[PDB]
């Protein structure tokens, strides 16, 4: 019973850090294009 | 003028957006970190 849930929890801890990881690459990604986008803004709001 | 103005008032709601699924991006990010915490703990605890 116990080695039964040692082995589930391991999976699913690993399944986590995999999808964090994942997570962590498309937000670096979306605060990429929103610093270029803010910075597009200040010159357009200049521009006025 | 009033183009510009129009262009740099698109740009905050994008602007906002952006930071708005940044935020969300980190807070799963976070979430996802304590559940792989658990789930190590777990794997542990049965290996002892």
């Amino acid at each position: 019973t116990i080695n039964q849930m040692e082995i589930s929890l391991k999976e699913e801890e690993i399944q986590l850090n995999e999808a964090t990881e994942k997570t962590n690459q498309l937000l670096a990604n979306l605060d990429k294009e929103s610093k270029k986008a803010n910075q597009k803004g200040e010159e357009v709001a200049a521009t006025n | 003028l009033e183009k510009a103005r129009e262009d740099l008032a698109q740009i905050q709601a994008y602007i906002k957006n952006l930071k708005d699924v940044y935020t969300k991006q980190m807070e799963e990010k976070n979430e996802l970190e304590m559940k792989a915490a658990k789930t190590k703990k777990k794997i542990n605890t049965a290996r002892t």
